[PDB]
RNA sequence: GCCCUCGGCCGAUCGAAAGGGAGUCGGGUUCAGAUCCCCGAAUCCGGAGUGGCGGAGAUGGGCGCCGCGAGGCGUCCAGUGCGGUAACGCGACCGAUCCCGGAGAAGCCGGCGGGAGCCCCGGGGAGAGUUCUCUUUUCUUUGUGAAGGGCAGGGCGCCCUGGAAUGGGUUCGCCCCGAGAGAGGGGCCCGUGCCUUGGAAAGCGUCGCGGUUCCGGCGGCGUCCGGUGAGCUCUCGCUGGCCCUUGAAAAUCCGGGGGAGAGGGUGUAAAUCUCGCGCCGGGCCGUACCCAUAUCCGCAGCAGGUCUCCAAGGUGAACAGCCUCUGGCAUGUUGGAACAAUGUAGGUAAGGGAAGUCGGCAAGCCGGAUCCGUAACUUCGGGAUAAGGAUUGGCUCUAAGGGCUGGGUCGGUCGCGGCCGGCGCCUAGCAGCCGACUUAGAACUGGUGCGGA
RNA sequence: GUGAACUAUGCCUGGGCAGGGCGAAGCCAGAGGAAACUCUGGUGGAGGUCCGUAGCGGUCCUGACGUGCAAAUCGGUCGUC
């Protein structure tokens, strides 16, 4: 449903990295309480070099996703920065603390 | 509050002598048409964008014609 | 009560403008002998008998 | 998550309820819901001539 | 103004900031006021002689001609509306004294049903919390006033057809029927629910942009889809029970009976109008705050007293007790340091078990629920939870208890679907889907613990 | 002469009172009898009914206090609901 997720700040400036996120994703997604293997290939997440798209179809939920990368962004020790808003409808954008 | 069906009824009421005013209301779906009167506010309810615009044309002169924007 | 009377109000009224502290130049006055407004009441010690 | 174990039945018990049994679960409502349940029955039954009216009023005094 | 006609309020007046009593709501705003101010939507009552504008009353028939006819000419006669078998309906739709009725205007208790609000469950958002591990997670939030119109829903001893025993409908209970059942078709009332106008422009939640020392700034996006119920609380309705108890009055407003009267001579008419719109007005007094372990009374900031409304989650029979959220507070007119006696309040106690004492005073024992089992006596109702006994946790299951839909033999043809029929036999019903709380039984399990407070 | 602002009682008009137990009349069904009827199971929800909240009251500790918090209060236990 194109969730687009996107994060242009922070591999901006270098602090995470898109790849091994996408990964995180790819490992620790659920379709029907399954992690791994995208429920069999029914979900799949392609980065085009700055964001992630999560293509689907399924029911599947962006405020999973906004606690999916909350989970990752505490993982990494990182959300005292960043901050995951809805920056438009089908879209998460993460934001710097104010300045 | 009453709301009108038909562009004559409108008309004739907008027409009329104590007819304050008239304010139209751009929805997304349809266009509200309100005109203050004494004691009633009357609203007409139109879905076809020409058909208000043409009745924005034949509306008669001498009224505060009033865009809600 | 919030609920009063025309009377009632006239009489609070007055009692509490004349609830109110003596001029100092009264005391500059020849032939004074007035210190201080010694009628003074106050809502909690002293109760109006209305 | 314990109104999913009592939905599974668990904590009921015989040592976990205070009231009575009528308290609990009354025999007036039970009653009630059975005569409703049993004359929409014989109701759908007549409607649908499986029996007739004879057979209904009978059934429906038993 | 006089005269005639007609006439019981037959008794002044006061008496309720909880009785009766037309008609205002939403948002915003203050240091302190707001249903009263501002903005926006309404509404009631009173007034209109010259009547302010529409609409209703109300505008049709007969006969002679002209005119192809339509349509005109003149004459004559109606007209205080119309529809439905009915219940009744429609936008108005004359009418006095007088009379009749209704509303205002009726107790307490029970049981059900409908509607809302709250609570609860499943998803979608937005923003937060947790992330040592797990958690598609946890928490918060997720609007539409009055007044119109439409439709659900509820109620009706309201109407018409028809004639019922092999009696039948029907409630939790009842109850109903030749004085008219069931069935079929209507009508009315209520409509606080939903839709719409109001209305998104406002409110709210988030994400931003710039400073009018503080803009009802400006913008984006959103404000979504469902399901449950003997839940609680209001409210509406139906139907019972109780009474040597039968549960106000009056202002006020309405309907009807009757028809004294009034309206015009067929006009582009009148009297009249409880219809629609328009115009003007609504004075006087109260209105802050406290409302009580500190604004009241008790001589006081006094453990006393003093009438109400609203009422979340868990456990649980529960408005019990105990813990928590919204909201509130600072321990009740001081603190610090020690932890003697005597106290006040609360516990525990070997072995005995009322020997204590006037006296089992005080304390203790018992306690919930489920399954058994209950004596004398009796006014036959009771006694009665008599007495007495067993069980009670956790975890994993197994049964039983419901609600929706569809069951169709074949194009014999076309209006990969539709019209009539040769075409066919779940008829012991099945098939699919949805959804609750209970109750009973069993296994395992624990230092025999289990109404664990 | 002044008082029914407390209290006593009558009247008028308002407000209020969880949750449970027992299970009266009325009613339905099944079974036994020649009748008269009888038995069983439900239903129903009566009562100056019972346990027990709020409320109202005030038993006992002859408890606290007794120059009190109080010129009659407080706590537990109680009566009724
Ligand atoms: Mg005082
Ligand atoms: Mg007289
Ligand atoms: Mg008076
Ligand atoms: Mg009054
Ligand atoms: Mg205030
Ligand atoms: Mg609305
Ligand atoms: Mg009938
Ligand atoms: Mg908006
Ligand atoms: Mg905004
Ligand atoms: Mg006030
Ligand atoms: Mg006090
Ligand atoms: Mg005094
Ligand atoms: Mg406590
Ligand atoms: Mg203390
Ligand atoms: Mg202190
Ligand atoms: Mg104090
Ligand atoms: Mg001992
Ligand atoms: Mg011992
Ligand atoms: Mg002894
Ligand atoms: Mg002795
Ligand atoms: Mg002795
Ligand atoms: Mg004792
Ligand atoms: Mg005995
Ligand atoms: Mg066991
Ligand atoms: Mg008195
Ligand atoms: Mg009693
Ligand atoms: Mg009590
Ligand atoms: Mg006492
Ligand atoms: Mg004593
Ligand atoms: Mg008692």
């Amino acid at each position: 449903l194109k969730f687009t997720l996107d994060c242009t700040h922070p591999v901006e400036d270098g602090i995470m990295d898109a790849a091994n996120f996408e990964q995180f994703l790819q490992e620790r997604i659920k379709v029907n309480g399954k992690a791994g293997n995208l429920g069999g290939g029914v979900v799949t997440i392609e980065r085009s070099k700055s964001k992630i798209t999560v293509t689907s179809e399924v029911p599947f939920s962006k405020r999973y996703l906004k606690y999916l990368t909350k989970k990752y962004l505490k993982k990494n020790n990182l959300r005292d920065w960043l901050r995951v808003v809805a920056n438009s409808k089908e879209s998460y954008e993460l934001r710097y603390f104010q300045i | 509050p009453r709301k009108i069906e038909e562009i004559k009824d409108f008309l004739l009421t907008a027409r009329r002598k104590d007819a304050k005013s008239v304010k139209i209301k751009k929805n997304k779906d349809n266009v509200k048409f309100k005109v203050r009167c004494s004691r009633y506010l009357y609203t007409l309810v139109i879905t076809d964008k020409e058909k208000a615009e043409k009745l924005k044309q034949s509306l008669p002169p001498g009224l505060a014609v009033k865009e809600l924007k | 009560s919030s609920h009063k009377t025309f009377r009632i109000k006239r009489f609070l009224a007055k009692k509490q403008k004349q609830n109110r502290p003596i001029p100092q130049w009264i005391r500059m006055k020849t032939g004074n002998k007035i210190r201080y407004n010694s009628k003074r009441r106050h809502w909690r010690r002293t109760k109006l008998g209305l | 998550k314990n109104t999913l174990a009592r939905r599974k039945g668990r904590h009921m018990g015989i040592g976990k309820r205070k009231g009575t049994a009528n308290a609990r679960m009354p025999e007036k409502v039970t009653w009630m819901r059975r005569m409703r349940i049993l004359r929409r029955l014989l109701r759908r039954y007549r409607e649908s001539k499986k029996i007739d009216r004879h057979m209904y009023h009978s059934l429906y005094l038993k």
